[PDB]
RNA sequence: GGUGAAAUUCUUGGAUUUAUUGAAGACUAACAACUGCGAAAGCAUUCGCCAAGGAUGUUUUCAUUAAUCAGGAACGAAAGUUAGGGGAUCGAAGACGAUCAGAUACCGUCGUAGUCUUAACCAUAAACUAUGCCGAUUAGGGAUCGGACGGCGUUUAUUUUUGA
């Protein structure tokens, strides 16, 4: 409302004079690592580059929400988004690496239902590479075809095996890898069958996934890798 | 002026609407939140303060941010819906739908429909009292 | 129902209830001989027996204790005595 | 008198029950006395749904879903028409209501 | 053949110092006198000598601990903490 | 290892034993010795004698795991003690391990 | 910002909003039910350690060892008290903004004790199933939690027996 304001600009103030910052603006480019499909995933933002206020250094610690859809051209994974980490610009080239994954939150509320019975862990694990970064997992109980009781619900004794076999699992699958490895291993969905086929006998378990997956600690920036990983 | 490209290709941004049960806000990003192309609210707009949450004022609100955006060289939006969160209503107030088809009619494209609400896993006590608003 | 000979139920009727709820009670448990393959000795073991049982020749076991009756090695036969 | 069998809050066989905040009035109430409304909607209302389909940048489009769970008191129960009185014969009967499946 | 009601220790004092300060001073003053049992040869006999000494009168070992206890809450939990963490650490 | 306190209670009330320092290092000195026991907070010199004696002795030493006055009470008398050791097995099986 | 509607309050000394990072305390949504455990009060994030308990199964063991209790004793929500630590959020007392003829209230912005924890007191609640404890008999039905027993099949694995 136009008639509210009563100090306006304050004790004592006065207009501004040049406007439209839109003028000393840039446009760059965005890629993506080896492993997705398409690199170009848009465009960003940025002030030129001045005396006392370099340009690279505004763009080194952004983070970027882009769905998985996109990234591997295929409908089938539109329920996972991934955050990518700036670490060094190119002259009109930004390259990025890996910063995080992530389910959609409405795909998680229609898996989640009454009368039956939910199965979650996390653990914290490191890489080869000096990567400390955590994984979260999720199951749910499978109904039977024949049943004609109303509800399924397991017992706490396998309730706590199940949790002890999808941690072991877990730790054992990630132990040694890399990331180019884990993440071809994260787009096909590998360490969902090695959790059903070890646990069948105790109980079904369907819908095993990955919830998400964080980052805590890095080493040195290692330009070698990202060059390595960039760039065919 | 506008970043050079084919005419082909478009080029994306997001928009983050958040409308509660007493004001609406409209903001437009660029894919992050480090740059704000342009930000509206129905306050200004509106003539009187409980018209601000009005369908009506979130529909105008977007007709101008639509204009504010065209001549940038942006084409097409993401949407994140988000409502008050916490301890709040959680339910989007009544100019988010009005602002959004504003946004649909007036030419723009629309991609990655998504509701960003913030809940908590275990929240502290929640303001009111033990025997809540009495009116 | 009104007019039933309760002196003399029925052998189903008393092999179906509770093991203490038939007129006079009687124990449902039983003794068996089993085969042992390795051997050629005979071993006497409580259906429901509630420690490892150990066999005089070659020291191999033969049943695992649960909750009801004691469950047999695979390899095994028995026959109820 | 007793008005109900239950004493309106379904719980027999323990001692207390953890409370929850009412979704109006933010008042407290016994999680099993609270009346609990399951919702499933679209994030637009089915005018706008061709609206959001030729705006699309995906040819066909499937609008998600949103799910809420809104619990209240029984005084925020029938004064925004959620639940209604009863008679004294129909109080005692706990089968959902037959939703219209042709509305004529 | 009590000689005291409620009292206690802290009745030398007689009629001074108001009953709220006595019965503190009671308190702390009851744990400093009396005797514990030495951790190293296991004998009943450790007696308090200095603010914070405490040694045993068997094998005249010598131990610095609390002003009126052996050991402390803070300490025991930060020894306990301690042992924990390396062992988890280191091993 | 909570099956020892019932062991060793069996070999009291059946077999023969001496307690103390003065009697097991004099039987150890005899060679007809078979197992000695030594108590958590023993110092750790006699810890070293004792071992460097059953070393020699070629005999089985145990290491309890509680302190003088629990290896006192688990043997059924009302006085601590530090290191014992077994003249002789009874009815039970203590060697066997 | 908040309301049936305003104002108190914060704002180009950049409010509100957007993204990244850090710190602090409290609490464990959805799953969660005419479902579980405990003498009651009461008990919901993972894992490790310690002792305790109910039910089922049993051709193990003792042999009346038992039922209720005047006085007596242990426990006993919330609030409250005495000494330390901690003090994010709400909020008794209190200070303002509105309504009203008045409003020391219901509505809105702040806010002390308290809300958490350690060592000790207090012993009262619509502490309700408004229904004392032990023992015997009395009508039909279908659900459901734990243990044991029988059976036709399906599913599945270094697969049988087990688990569903
Ligand atoms: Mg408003
Ligand atoms: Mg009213
Ligand atoms: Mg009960
Ligand atoms: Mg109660
Ligand atoms: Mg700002
Ligand atoms: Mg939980
Ligand atoms: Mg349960
Ligand atoms: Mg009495
Ligand atoms: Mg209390
Ligand atoms: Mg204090
Ligand atoms: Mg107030
Ligand atoms: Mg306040
Ligand atoms: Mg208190
Ligand atoms: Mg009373
Ligand atoms: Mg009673
Ligand atoms: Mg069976
Ligand atoms: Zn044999
Ligand atoms: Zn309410
Ligand atoms: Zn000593």
């Amino acid at each position: 409302v136009g008639k509210n304001k009563r100090l306006s600009k304050g004790k004592k103030g006065l207009k501004k004079k040049v406007q439209d910052p839109f003028t000393r603006k840039d446009w760059y480019n965005i890629k993506a690592p080896a492993p997705f499909a398409v690199r170009d995933v848009g465009k960003t933002l940025v002030n030129r580059t001045t005396g006392l206020k370099n340009a690279n250094d505004a763009l080194k610690g952004r983070i970027f929400e882009v769905c998985l859809a996109d990234l591997q051209k295929d409908e089938d994974h539109a329920f996972r988004k991934i955050k990518l980490r700036v670490d060094e610009v190119q002259g009109k080239n930004c390259l990025t690496n890996f910063h995080g994954l992530d389910f959609t939150t409405d795909k998680l509320r229609s898996l989640v239902r009454k009368w039956q019975t939910l199965i979650e862990a996390n653990v914290t694990v490191t890489t080869t590479d000096h990567y400390l970064l955590r994984l979260f997992a999720i199951a749910f109980t499978k109904r039977r075809p024949n049943q004609i009781k109303k509800t399924t619900y397991a017992q706490s004794s396998q309730i706590r095996a199940i949790r002890r076999k999808m941690v072991e699992i877990i730790q054992r699958e990630a132990a040694s890898c890399t990331l180019h490895q884990l993440v071809s291993k994260l787009i096909p969905e590998v360490i969902g069958r090695e959790i059903e086929k070890a646990t069948q006998g105790i109980y079904p378990l369907q819908n095993v996934h990955i919830r998400k997956v964080k980052l805590l600690k890095q080493p040195k920036f290692d330009l070698g890798a990202l060059m390595a990983l960039h760039g065919e | 002026l506008g970043p050079q490209v084919r005419e082909g290709e478009l080029v994306f941004g997001v928009a983050r609407i958040f409308a509660s049960f007493n004001d609406t806000f409209v903001h437009v990003t660029d894919l992050s939140g480090r740059e704000t192309i342009c930000r509206v609210t129905g306050g200004m707009k509106v003539k009187a303060d409980r018209d601000e949450s009005s369908p009506y004022a979130a529909m105008l609100a977007a007709q101008d941010v639509a204009a504010r955006c065209k001549e940038l060289g942006i084409t097409a939006l993401h949407i994140k819906i988000r409502a008050t969160g916490g301890n709040g209503t959680k339910t989007p107030g009544p100019g988010a739908q009005s602002a959004l088809r504003a946004l649909a009619r007036s030419g723009m494209k629309i991609g990655r429909i998504e509701d960003v609400t913030p809940t908590p896993s275990d929240s502290t006590r929640r303001k009111g009292g033990r025997r809540g608003r009495r009116l | 129902v009104l007019a039933v000979d309760l002196l003399n139920p029925s052998p189903a009727s008393e092999a179906r209830k509770h093991k203490l709820k038939t007129l006079v009670p009687a124990p449902r448990s039983f003794f068996m001989d089993v085969k042992c393959p390795g051997c050629f000795t005979i071993t006497t073991v409580f259906s429901h027996a509630q420690t490892v049982v150990i066999c005089q020749g070659c020291t191999n076991v033969l049943c695992q204790p649960t909750g009801g009756k004691a469950r047999l090695t695979e390899g095994c036969s028995f026959r109820r005595k | 008198v007793k008005k109900r069998k239950n004493n309106g809050r379904n719980k027999k066989g323990r001692g207390h029950v953890k409370p929850i905040r009412c979704s109006n009035c933010a008042r407290c109430t016994p999680k099993d006395k609270a009346i609990k409304r399951f919702t499933i909607r679209n994030m637009v209302e089915s005018a706008a749904i061709r609206d959001i389909s030729d705006a699309s940048v995906f040819a066909e489009y499937t609008v998600p879903k949103m799910y809420l769970k809104l619990q209240y008191c029984v005084s925020c129960a029938i004064h925004g028409k959620i639940v209604r009185v009863r008679s004294r014969e129909g109080r005692r009967n706990r089968a959902p209501p037959p939703r219209v499946r042709y509305n004529k | 053949s009590k000689r005291t009601k409620k009292v206690g220790i802290s009745g030398k004092y007689g009629t001074r110092y108001g009953a709220s300060l006595r019965k503190l001073v009671k308190k702390q003053e009851v744990t400093q006198h009396a005797r514990y049992t030495c951790t190293f040869c296991g004998k009943n006999s450790v007696r308090r000598t200095a603010v914070g000494i405490w040694s045993c009168k068997s094998c005249k070992k010598t131990m610095a601990g609390g002003a009126y206890t052996v050991s402390t809450p803070a300490a025991a939990a930060m020894r306990s903490t301690l042992r924990r963490l390396r062992e988890i650490t280191e091993a | 290892a909570q099956s020892i306190g019932a062991k060793l209670a069996l070999v009291i009330k059946s077999g023969k034993v001496v307690l103390g320092y003065r009697s097991t290092l004099k039987a150890l000195r005899s060679g007809k010795a078979k197992l000695i026991l030594i108590a958590a907070n023993t110092p750790p010199l006699r810890k070293s004698e004792l071992e460097y004696y059953s070393m020699m002795s070629k005999t089985p030493v145990h290491h309890y795991s509680g302190t003088n006055i629990e290896l006192g009470t688990a043997c059924g008398k009302l006085f601590r003690c530090s290191t014992m050791a077994i003249l002789d097995a009874g009815d039970s099986d203590i060697l066997a391990d």
